[PDB]
RNA sequence: AACGCGACGAUACUACCCGCACGUUGUAGACGUAUAAGAAUAGGCUCCGGCCUCGUAUCCUAGCAGGCGAUUCCUCCGCCGGCCUCGAAGUGGCCGUCGGUAAUUCGCGUAUUGCAAUUUAGACACGCGCGGGAUCAAAUCCUUUGCAGACGACUUAGAUGUG
């Protein structure tokens, strides 16, 4: 009995597009991951897999799960919020939900 | 340090109402659920008049031709007026703005299912950390019991009830304390002597 | 206001078959750069004397470091600052280790006390009082006294923006 | 007459009291510039307990329980040092709570993968034997 | 004239309520509940006794 | 202008005790006891010397420095109360109607109440209800005079002040009706 | 007309509720307090009136009155309400 | 006054426009009227302006004073 | 409040309750979703020794996604009962039975998913199945009533009866 856990990934949230007052780009994403309050800390997680898990209707190729795959692009603010780019934009109905920051490529 | 919880409850004694409710919008709508306990003891800066002078301007406020349907609805209880301030913070008129407030929760005192949970505190809000201390401060249930509000002794009531238990509970706590450290004691000379320099060079 | 340093600017009309060797004029001027120390000098030069930029010529521009930045000092600021009635005298006092330290705390208390800007204030004297005695202020007279120490009561701890929620009610003793 | 007040007991900032600074360094008031700032030198043989001569602001020290009796105000570098080591601030300091939680932190961050499960390991053999002490009371 | 809530007006009232009416309203609910109490008087788990579970919410699920 | 360091001083007799804590005051003395909270002023409470109570407050403004000129004299007037006491004489005049005056101690909630009858000529009987710990009695030594003393020179000064505002007249003209409870002499029991 | 009466909609219920019993105290004997009857008519009645300071002091006066039946009513069950911040 | 009880209607903050523009026109209105009045000028202007001199409480004004005075004699004597 | 809530009565099928078997079922979004004193902030906590900037803390945390057999251990976890306790929008404690259980040390097994591809794994609700227990209901239309009424609605009465 292990008792223990398995995670080997970061938690973050998906807040928001990359907007300014008014227009919103949905192009490029904003994360906050978890324990990550400065821009030091956000530079060791740039280039990092991100990667969003959902749940569908239909099982397609042996699963309900799909996901969209992205990068840890570059640091936004002074807050540890980073920016990511995905291969599809978010569904943008995920703002506030929870996204996977794998530890590679791992340069450590 | 950004950590994210399940739920995070707030204990809402000795916190300034809209700073609370700024930083308790936007946990809301970054997807973090919220439940804030005792509204009936936050605390609005200034003098109390003033508070009462702004809640009589706002039951000013009222629909002519039907107050039924339309009209400002002044709620009078703590946590309504808390929520009032969280709701004017949040895109109410929107989806996603109605999904951040279905992640709130307010209430008077400390309903049964939160008085055994452990209650945070927001150092960003609290009074003593904030307030010159020669200022003024009021309480949202003084204004409360002011305007309309019934059950401020109802309230008070089911607190003294609940922090009679918890003496009794810390009474409990104190004594598991105690016989811990004697635990700690005794095995400390039973142990083991390698595994103790173990521990200590490594900070533990 | 800003970083700001001493600067000794050394300026000349510009020699003339009949004014060779001209007067050489000299002033201490605080500003955050040389570029506006020379500008400062013109401007002026151009009230005082009747020497302009046109005519002139910069001779030397140099950096007065205070000798002895590890000192504390009790300086006296002479200046004149214009309002809506008209230029008004005032004299005031500042501890301080250095003098641009001086000159930098009196910009923004006189901003603050008053809503003078920069460019209405003129510095006459900034001078450093040899010995106590020569304090006149009560507030700068209070920090001059003998066996002096206080407490520190209602002291706010420092926890970062990003810590929102607290798990213990913090205490602002130590 | 009798007279029992329990109010507050404070550090005063005075010359001869060293204050801690965010780097985890000392450094003794010699001159009080006003309320809010203070002239301080450390000069400890420690790399880690040494801070350069200069104006430090109250708001980014702390005050520890130590003072240099007699120091005199606006004394030097030489002089500072002298009494630094005649009083034995740093083995005063190294005594205080606050350095040995420091101490505990710095050991703790150097903690590697294995470290980590040397501890896991040690201390459940640790707690082996104080759950049956418990058990016993 | 004075008003219906007048302070002076109450202050009579509440000593009327005191000094007058109160005795004769005692008298009268002493004689009515001597009628009702003539008519009326005409293991804890497995008793009752230990008062047990009989047979939207307020948190979040889990 | 933020005065660092400012300082008051209270000394005590030898018969008191002064409980102090956070900021509630307790003094006991021979006559009883006094309890007062003042957690409401920014103050530092210390012991100077023997028998002196220092009392200090650091980087203050002059209201706040100002603020303890009040705190020494409140403590020092619970000091005289438990020391020496206070007391209130009331002469209650009339040109026609005799005022009666009833003073009677209940059992209930243990206060004093005073009745007052015959304000010139009024049938409404006037009952005041004595602050806790203010006894009150008709002296026997001078004709139309109501003693009123205690321990707490606030109680004993509202309730003579309590007694002086019920018999008030009205619609009437003040330099023709002189009927009225006003208060004489001020002092010490002791 | 009176504002205090606005919402002038037919009843929702046929019996009417009491909306308020009479703040209890322990002091005072055990007692009920609301009852139910059914209203008969009206008939008139002659009153020997004993009213101190009226015309009428001391006099005969017709009046007005209404006549409930009130069989007795049967107690067939009992409730329990707590005190909560809702009410 | 029973403010708190029963307050009044407020007084708008909220500038409206129409002010804003008319309340700019006026401000350069009076500004342009301040300039051509003082073209007119009917009144004395001088050249020396009333120096209030040195304050009375700056600690050096003995040698300050003792050097503006040597500072004209050797000049004078110079000249 | 016709999209606020509570208590109670009777609920025919469907499936009402219980157990487990899954769902190509829905979820503004599990992955250790761990952690109860109260009160003051010009003071407080204590085991009464002392302690308090600091939750960068405490607990839990190893094993084919966690096997099998030992060596060794009375530590921790879970289900059922019995006694009690929890009502502010209702639970936990104690005892007993049974099941599991590295605190120490081994033996056997892991390969091949081929150099990464969400590590499809939680909770709630809903539905489909068995095998055990349990129950045999109402409302409306209709006729009637006038305490009601523009029409609906409403107060009534229709099964043997004071109809």
């Amino acid at each position: 009995p292990s008792e223990a856990g398995h995670r080997l990934y970061v938690k973050g949230r998906h807040l928001s597009y990359q907007r300014g007052r008014r227009n919103t780009h949905p192009k490029t994403s904003l994360i906050k991951i978890e324990g990550v309050d400065d821009t030091a800390a956000a530079n060791f997680y740039l280039g990092k897999r991100v990667a969003y898990v959902y749940r569908a209707q239909k099982e397609v190729r042996g699963t309900k799960i799909r996901v969209i795959w992205g990068k840890i692009t570059r640091p936004h603010g002074n807050s540890g919020v980073v920016r990511a780019k995905f291969t599809h934009p978010l569904p943008a109905r995920s703002f506030g939900a929870s996204v996977r920051i794998m530890l590679y490529p791992s340069s450590i | 340090m950004s950590s994210f919880e399940s739920v995070v409850v707030i204990d809402g004694k000795g916190h300034l109402l809209g700073r609370l409710a700024s930083i308790v919008a936007k946990q809301l709508l970054s997807g973090q659920k919220i439940v804030v306990v005792r509204c009936e003891a936050l605390n609005i800066s200034g003098e109390f008049f003033r508070a009462k002078l702004k809640y009589h301007a706002y039951l000013r406020k009222m629909t002519r031709y039907n107050p039924t349907r339309g009209g400002p609805f002044h709620f009078r209880a703590p946590s309504r007026i808390f929520y009032k301030a969280v709701r004017g913070m949040i895109p109410h008129k929107t989806a996603r703005g109605a999904a951040a407030l279905e992640r709130l929760k307010v209430f008077e005192g400390v309903p049964p299912p939160y008085d055994k949970k452990k209650k945070m505190v927001v150092p960003q809000a609290l009074r003593v950390l904030r307030l010159q201390p020669g200022r003024k401060y009021c309480t949202v249930g003084r204004l409360s019991h002011e305007v309309g509000w019934k059950y401020q002794d109802v309230v008070a009531r089911l607190e003294e009830r609940r922090k009679a238990k918890g003496a009794a509970y810390y009474e409990r706590k104190k004594l598991a304390a105690r016989q811990l450290s004697e635990a700690k004691k005794a095995a400390a000379a039973k142990v083991d002597p390698k595994v103790s320099e173990a521990l200590a060079a490594y900070g533990y | 206001m800003g970083r700001l340093q001493e600067y000794q600017v050394i300026g000349r009309h510009l020699p003339t078959e009949a004014n060779p060797n001209p007067a050489l004029y000299r002033m201490r001027i605080f500003a955050p750069n040389e570029v506006v120390a020379k500008s400062r000098f013109w401007y002026f030069l151009r009230g005082l004397k009747k020497v302009k930029k046109a005519t002139g010529e910069i001779v030397s521009v140099n950096v007065i470091s205070e000798k002895h930045p590890l000192k504390v000092k009790n300086f006296g600021i002479w200046l004149r600052y214009d309002s809506r009635s008209g230029t008004h005298n005032m004299y005031k006092e500042y501890r301080e280790t250095s003098r641009v330290a001086a000159v930098e705390a009196m910009y923004a208390d006189m901003a603050a006390r008053h809503r003078a800007r920069f460019r209405s204030i003129h510095i006459l004297k900034v001078v450093e009082l040899e010995k106590t005695e020569d304090v006149k202020r009560p507030y700068i007279k209070q920090l001059v006294a003998k066996n002096l120490s206080f407490p520190l009561p209602h002291r706010v701890p420092k926890i970062s923006t990003k810590k929102i929620f607290s798990a213990k009610r913090p205490s602002t003793f130590s | 007459a009798e007279i029992n007040v329990e109010a507050t007991s404070w550090r005063r900032v005075e010359v001869g009291r060293v204050l801690k600074l965010e780097n985890g360094s000392l450094a003794a008031i010699v001159e009080i510039i006003d309320h809010k700032r203070v002239l301080a030198d450390g000069p400890s043989s420690d790399p880690k307990l040494a801070t350069p001569r200069g104006i430090v602001p109250l708001s980014r020290a702390l005050l520890t329980p130590i003072v240099i009796p007699k120091l005199p105000r606006g004394a030097r570098t030489g002089a500072v040092k002298k009494a630094w080591e005649a009083y034995g601030v740093d083995a005063k300091w190294k005594e205080t709570n606050w350095a040995k939680k420091q101490l505990q932190q710095e050991r703790r961050q150097s903690l590697t993968d294995f470290d980590r499960f040397k501890v896991m390991r040690l201390k459940k053999q640790r707690r082996f034997e104080e759950r049956k002490a418990l058990a016993k009371i | 004239a004075k008003s219906a809530r007048a302070s002076r007006i109450k202050e009579n009232h509440q000593r009327f309520k005191k000094n007058i009416a109160g005795p004769v309203e005692a008298a009268r609910l002493e004689r009515l509940s001597a009628k009702l109490m003539a008519i009326a008087q005409a293991s804890g788990v497995k008793s009752g006794k230990s008062i047990g579970r009989k047979d939207s919410s307020i948190v979040f699920p889990m | 202008m933020r005065y660092i360091h400012s300082e008051e001083t209270i000394p005590v007799p030898e018969n008191l005790k002064v409980s102090i804590k956070s900021r509630l005051v307790t003094v006991e003395g021979p006559r009883g006891k006094l309890q007062k909270d003042l957690s409401h002023i920014a103050v530092n409470f210390s012991v100077v010397k023997k028998g002196v109570i220092g009392l200090e407050i650091h980087h203050g403004s002059r209201k706040d420095v100002a603020a303890l000129r009040t705190v020494r004299t409140i403590i020092n007037n619970m000091i005289i109360g438990v020391t020496k006491g206070f007391k209130y004489k009331m002469r209650y005049v009339y040109a026609h109607f005799p005022i009666n005056v009833n003073v009677e101690k209940n059992a209930e909630t243990g206060c004093y109440e005073v009745e007052i009858r015959n304000f010139i000529g009024e049938k409404i009987v006037r009952k005041v209800v004595m602050a806790p710990g203010v006894e009150v009695e008709i002296s026997k030594a001078q004709k139309d005079e109501l003693i009123l003393s205690g321990n707490s020179l606030e109680a004993v000064s509202q309730s003579a002040a309590d007694i002086q505002q019920i018999c008030k007249v009205r619609n009437k003209d003040i330099r023709k009706f002189l009927d009225g409870i006003y208060v004489s002499e001020k002092g010490n029991i002791v | 007309g009176s504002l205090a009466f606005l919402p002038r909609k037919r009843a929702a219920r046929h019996r009417g509720r009491v909306k308020s019993f009479p703040k209890d105290d322990p002091k005072k004997p055990v007692h009920l307090t609301a009852a139910m009857g059914y209203k008969a008519g009206m008939t008139t009645i002659v009153r020997d009136l004993d009213r101190p300071g009226a015309k009428a002091h001391k006099k005969e006066v017709v009046e007005a009155v209404t006549i409930i039946d009130c069989p007795p009513m049967v107690v067939v069950g009992l409730v329990g309400y707590i005190e909560t911040p809702r009410g | 006054a029973g403010t708190i009880n029963k307050p009044k209607k407020p007084t708008s903050k909220r500038k409206t426009t129409r002010l804003r523009a008319k309340i700019s026109k006026r401000a350069a209105e009076k500004k342009r009227k301040e300039r051509k009045l003082a073209r007119k000028n009917p009144e004395w202007r001088s050249k020396l302006k009333k120096d209030p001199g040195i304050p009375n409480l700056f600690p050096y004004k003995e040698r300050l004073l003792q050097q503006r005075e040597e500072e004209r004699i050797r000049r004078k004597e110079e000249l």
